């Protein structure tokens, strides 16, 4: 399921901004 | 509306033109705990000894700000934050600096980050999401009317206050710009196609981000997610989005208009401005005035075991606050 894929992804934690 | 905005703009400009500075000292506060962390420094729960009030103090290492070339964005943040004033915007109580740091004392919002609650509960019901969305809609109408662009909307930057309402915090990328800008900034999942394609943009990016937020609050996950940022940008520019089978027809429509790759047909960026959004079906039950006044009943009220409680925030390692005996980056932060 989409939900499952998301939970197994490495981006479920607090996401940082990009400066560059 | 137009009448309101008009006055709000006059108040903003007075402070914008003449910002305040050095309105407190580090020793007027008691460092209690780290509430969150950033790239240039940590946000700490602090206590104003004199008033006995609690504040969220954002600390920025001047040298690190310079190494990351975030000087102007930092000045932008303090200058803008000290001049704005809206119900859903966290207030900056004091600001000051010392040999090595910059400080911004904001109001402490005990409720916690939407992020925490949203990730824990999984997803919000549409009505619940409509509640927060409405608040962002007005907050952007406010900000944009001031020629400001927020540029970093996301669950992580939205706090829930004691009344269950939203408080936008972190103006690290906010900018007052008439016309268009080109800086590549924001959070991957929330970036507008324009930004990713380095084509120069405007307020329209804030509306696209709104779409992303509403979708994440309603689905429990972003409309575009992958393991590496580059994979995310590829999804974003492809102008291809999939909606959960439970999304109402109205919701899907509002989102197809927000996550519009064509700036020519994206809600918020048309002749009807924000009204194309306020007057959208999905917001039919929404009484905008009632929302701005905070008369509507909050669907969720985070409770706290008293003042100073940080049970709604994660735990971070405690880093001591060291202040060089020598002034650092003085000329670069003169106006702070
Ligand atoms: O400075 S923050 O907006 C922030 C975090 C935690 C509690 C706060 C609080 O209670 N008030 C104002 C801002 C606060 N921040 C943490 C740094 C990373 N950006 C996301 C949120």
């Amino acid at each position: 399921t989409t939900y499952a894929d998301f939970i197994a992804s490495g981006r479920t934690g607090r996401r940082n901004a990009i400066h560059d | 509306v137009k009448e309101f905005l008009a006055k709000a703009k006059e108040d903003f400009l007075k402070k914008w033109e003449t910002p305040s500075q050095n309105t407190a000292q580090l020793d007027q506060f008691d460092r209690i705990k780290t509430l969150g962390t950033g790239s240039f420094g940590r946000v700490m729960l602090v206590k104003h000894k004199e008033s006995g009030n609690h504040y969220a103090m954002k600390i920025l290492d001047k040298q690190k700000v310079v190494k990351l070339k975030q000087i102007e964005h930092t000045l932008n943040e303090k200058r803008i934050l000290q001049a704005v004033n809206f119900p859903f915007l966290v207030k900056l109580e004091f600001s000051f600096k010392d040999n090595s740091n910059l400080y911004m004392v904001m109001e402490y919002v005990a409720g916690g980050e939407m992020f925490s609650h949203l990730r824990r509960i999984g997803r919000f019901s549409e009505p619940h999401a409509r509640f927060y969305a409405a608040q962002i809609v007005l907050t952007f109408e406010y900000l944009h009317s001031l020629d400001l662009i927020y540029r970093d909307l996301k669950p992580e930057n939205l706090l829930i206050d004691q009344q269950g309402y939203i408080q936008v915090t972190d103006f690290g990328f906010a900018k007052r710009v008439k016309g268009r800008t080109w800086t590549l900034c924001g959070t991957p999942e929330y970036l507008a196609p324009e930004i990713i394609l380095s084509k120069g943009y405007n307020k329209a990016v804030d509306w696209w981000a709104l779409g992303v937020l509403i979708y994440e609050m309603a689905a429990g996950y972003p409309p575009f997610f992958a393991d590496q940022p580059i994979q995310i940008y590829e999804k974003i520019v492809s102008g291809k989005v999939r909606f959960p089978s439970h999304f109402s027809s109205d919701l899907k429509d509002l989102l197809r208009n927000l996550l519009q790759v064509d700036l020519t047909k994206r809600f918020g960026n048309l002749k009807n401005g924000v009204n194309d959004i306020k007057n959208h079906k999905w917001f039919a039950t929404t009484d905008w005035i009632a929302i701005y006044q905070r008369k509507v009943e909050a669907p969720f009220i985070p409770k706290f075991k008293g003042p100073g409680d940080t049970s709604n925030f994660d735990d971070y390692e405690e880093e001591e606050i060291r202040v060089s005996i020598n002034e650092k980056c003085g000329k670069e932060f003169t106006e702070f």
